[PDB]
RNA sequence: GAAGACGGUCGAACUUGACUAUCUAGAGGAAGUAAAAGUCGUAACAAGGUUUCCGUAGGUGAACCUGCGGAAGGAUCAUUA
RNA sequence: UAAAGUUGCUGCAGUUAAAAAGCUCGUAGUUGGAUCUCUCUCGGCCGAAGCGUUUACUUUGAAAAAAUUAGAGUGUUCAAAGCAGGCCGCCUGGAUACCGCAGCUAGGAAUAAUGGAAUAGGACCGCGGUUCUAUUUUGUUG
RNA sequence: ACGGGGAAUCAGGGUUCGAUUCCGGAGAGGGAGCCUGAGAAACGGCUACCACAUCCAAGGAAGGCAGCAGGCGCGCAAAUU
RNA sequence: AAACUGCGAAUGGCUCAUUAAAUCAGUUAUGGUUCCUUUGGUCGCUCGUACUUGGAUAACUGUGGUAAUUCU
């Protein structure tokens, strides 16, 4: 999967691509160091993240990007951008002059990352709160887990 | 509103100055000091309505500019000046010493103290941070750096400051069964041992507290300071022993006092 | 029947302020057509110029003449006829001259045998009709 | 280092068109409501003197009349191998 | 505003008083039949760790301006008020409750949703493999 | 329609009010642009345009009470230069 | 006294036109920023005329201009 798809060069800034190399450590390729890290609030890194190739400043496990505040969950209704998809959190608002609730609903768009493959619309996705990363982006998707009658 | 506000609204000001209602529409805003806003006591309520030495307010500047009042020894001059929890204030001229400490019912008492307990105080530690050439530093309660600290000092424990010198002498660390009081929120001003503190990693912490009768209540971490190592405190303590009766009791207590009165 | 379920909250609220759309008072005071078409525009009194002397026939069943005047009001310059309550009392008007007008007692509808009537003058020439009849000021000149 | 000038930006406001919200002058035309005791009749209420009413269509000074299809809220809960 | 159960959630009406769509299908919405009685590791028997599918619900705890409201004390001469005051320098207050909803917290598991194996794309025990990898090796170096 | 704390009424549930002394917001005749300053897009600072308006020797100069009093106007409706 | 310098004048007071997820309220975040002041720390950490440097300007003294300003 080629990465340099951009007019600039894509590139985990942290790591250091160009460090000299003798001739008799030349098998092939480096292997070109990856940066992770680990969010905390015990969620796991994707083992995809870890051996991934893809550039994605906005990823929480290789992008640099804070997960701190809110920790929600929604169910995936649309993944029709670059990277990011939308979600939709339902509840239900007390009326307290019938005593009775009403369905509501609100949709919210949040970054998706690379590593999170074969995403579907109907799963559910734990997201955290971060920094603005767009005019209406808040969030980004830390864990994806599957409908209830998957393959 | 551009800039800084310098007004407080006597009716706005912290409920626990006791402050009247018809004796004018300001309260004295306390001066930015080592002490929030909200968890201070300015000079001049002390000094006027607490100890009644002054009847007004130009009373009060009238004590305060012939250098009678020391607060942690140094002469304070402004009637302002924020004086918060564990703060000694000193009277040389007539020769007392107070240390402001939460009432059980989370107000500042009128708390007089030996002038051998006068030469300390204990400080919460607030973060512990490496800077300037490897050089450790504490941060306390009371907005006091200290350089080149104890190594096993860690963030939530009490230090015993020398005042005359401002350096550490010992401390407390912050463990279950250590003696401690509640310095903010709903039970300000108990005094009990720590039981049992429960983390949420992203969120607050939350710190259970056994009293000397055996009543239990729940604070947040913030709201803990480490007052003694196990059961004995390292200072006085109030009147009330940092045990709160219900309003029965107290009311029991008051009618005994009346009757054993006469 | 109605709607009972726990869900149902939304249903109930729409269906209520609809309905309640249909309610005679409810529509008048929150249309705002009432409002616009009101003489004095929500005021309790309003002030007018005494345009003429009218006398209005009283309803079938009993005969009589009700004298009112015809009045501009001045704030929007709307022309209204208002009752003069008592007897002789519309001896103490004359023609172009400032009155002070209330309403006549059930929320701009017509009172009694007067058709078409709503409103009973209160002040003559900033003196009140009651002490004019009472005795108790003259008029000024 | 002042006046001043090119360019850019923010941009009040001006001119010219278009649209829009409220109030409004206004010949006339056509209704409703009261006050209404006039004129022509009698449509409806009794089998109201052609049973009433509904939808549709035409016509007529006026109520209204007629055709078609419905109802009984009908003047028949019933009519005999 | 109450009276108005004449806006009806509590709690109204629809044969003839105003009122059920001409009839059926149908998306959203609303509602929906029985049924199912915590442990393996770490640190000093406990403290720790998960996760039991997730909740809703219920109870508790924390955090939540003062004023206002409720309310404790207190003879303003009484009262509305006020936060004062009492004893022969002392003594004593300036309480407490309540604060939807949403968000934190810890118990309960009836009720109500939701899932867990039916191409075995099953659980548990041991096996064997495949691959990569962190350190043991080891006075030391190496 | 500035939003809350709250207010009136109320068996229970509710309905209505909240410009108004506490908290938060906005504005200083209407827009716009700035200087200084830690902090204004500040108006009891400045620069323009729009609307009003003051003195003038006609060349020019100076404005902003939704601060306290007070006046006009508007009004049913509100206090001492 | 005046004048230069420094600080304040961004608080307070008034009003409710605008404003309909906006304001505001409760709850959280700044691990994404700024912060006069108060308070504490730091201020021989740097290997490179001083027993004190330079030019102005105000107040003040004198000549004025304009019908007129807290003009100059
Ligand atoms: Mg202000
Ligand atoms: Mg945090
Ligand atoms: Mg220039
Ligand atoms: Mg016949
Ligand atoms: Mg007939
Ligand atoms: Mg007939
Ligand atoms: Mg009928
Ligand atoms: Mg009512
Ligand atoms: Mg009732
Ligand atoms: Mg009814
Ligand atoms: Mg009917
Ligand atoms: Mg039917
Ligand atoms: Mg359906
Ligand atoms: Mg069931
Ligand atoms: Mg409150
Ligand atoms: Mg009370
Ligand atoms: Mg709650
Ligand atoms: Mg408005
Ligand atoms: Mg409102
Ligand atoms: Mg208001
Ligand atoms: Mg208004
Ligand atoms: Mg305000
Ligand atoms: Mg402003
Ligand atoms: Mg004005
Ligand atoms: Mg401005
Ligand atoms: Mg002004
Ligand atoms: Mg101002
Ligand atoms: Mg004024
Ligand atoms: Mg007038
Ligand atoms: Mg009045
Ligand atoms: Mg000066
Ligand atoms: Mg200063
Ligand atoms: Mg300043
Ligand atoms: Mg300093």
């Amino acid at each position: 999967a080629d990465i340099q798809t951009e007019r600039a060069y894509q590139k985990q800034p942290t790591i250091f691509q160009n460090k000299k190399r003798v001739l008799l450590g030349e098998t092939g390729k480096e292997k070109l160091p990856r940066y992770y890290k680990n969010i905390g609030l015990g969620f796991k890194t994707p083992k995809e993240a870890i051996e991934g190739t893809y550039i994605d400043k906005k990823c929480p496990f290789t992008g640099n990007v804070s997960i701190r505040g809110r920790i929600l969950s929604g169910v995936v209704t649309k993944m029709k951008m670059q990277r990011t998809i939308v979600i939709r959190r339902d509840y239900l608002h007390y009326i307290r002059k019938y005593n009775r609730f009403e369905k509501r609903h609100k949709n919210m768009s949040v970054h998706l990352s690379p590593c999170f493959r074969d995403v579907q619309i109907g799963d559910i996705v734990t997201v955290g709160e971060c920094r603005p990363l767009s005019k209406t982006v808040r969030f980004n998707v830390l864990k994806v887990t599957k409908a209830a009658g998957t393959k | 509103a551009r800039g800084p506000k310098k007004h407080l609204k006597r009716v706005a000001a912290p409920k626990h100055w006791m402050l009247d209602k018809l004796t004018g529409v300001f309260a004295p805003r306390p001066s930015t000091g080592p002490h929030k806003l909200r968890e201070c006591l300015p000079l001049i309520i002390f000094l006027r309505n607490r100890l009644k030495y002054a009847l007004t307010g130009d009373e009060v500047k009238k004590i305060c500019m012939q250098r009678f009042i020391k607060i942690d020894g140094k002469v304070r001059t402004d009637i302002t000046y924020p004086a918060g929890f564990m703060d000694v204030i000193s009277i040389d001229k007539t020769g007392e010493n107070f240390r402001l400490i939460y009432d059980t019912k989370g107000r500042f008492a009128v708390h007089r103290i030996t002038p051998e307990e006068a030469k300390y105080k204990l400080c919460k530690v607030r973060k512990i941070f490496v800077g300037t050439k490897g050089i450790p530093h504490l941060v306390t309660h009371d907005a006091r750096t200290i350089r080149y600290p104890d190594p096993l000092i860690k963030v939530n424990d009490t230090i015993q400051i020398d005042l005359e010198t401002g350096k550490i002498t010992d401390f407390i660390k912050f463990d279950t069964g250590n003696l401690c009081m509640v310095t903010g929120g709903a039970n300000l001003g108990r005094i009990g041992v720590i039981t049992n503190r429960e983390r949420h990693p992203g969120s607050f912490d939350v710190v259970h507290v056994k009293d000397a009768n055996g009543n239990s209540f729940a604070t947040r971490l913030s709201n803990i300071f480490v007052i003694g190592k196990g059961n004995k405190p390292w200072i006085s303590l109030p009147r009330g022993k940092g045990i709160r009766l219900t309003i029965a009791e107290e009311r029991d207590k008051r009618l005994a006092a009346k009757q054993s009165s006469g | 029947g109605k709607c009972r379920g726990l869900r149902t909250a939304r249903k109930l609220r729409s269906h209520r302020r609809d309905q309640k759309w249909h309610d005679k008072q409810y529509k008048k005071a929150h249309l705002g057509t009432a409002l616009k078409a009101n003489p004095f525009g929500g005021a309790s009194h309003a002030k007018g110029i005494v345009l003429e002397k009218v006398g209005v026939e009283a309803k079938q069943p009993n005969s009589a003449i009700r004298k009112c005047v015809r009045v501009q009001l001045i704030k929007n310059g709307k022309k209204i006829t208002a009752f003069v309550p008592n007897d002789g009392c519309l001896n103490f008007i004359e023609e172009n001259d400032e009155v002070l007008v209330a309403g006549f007692g059930r929320k701009g509808h017509a009172v009694g045998d007067i058709p078409g009537v709503r409103f009973k003058v209160v002040k003559v020439a900033n003196v009140s009709l009651l002490a004019l009849y009472k005795g108790k000021k003259e008029r000024p000149r």
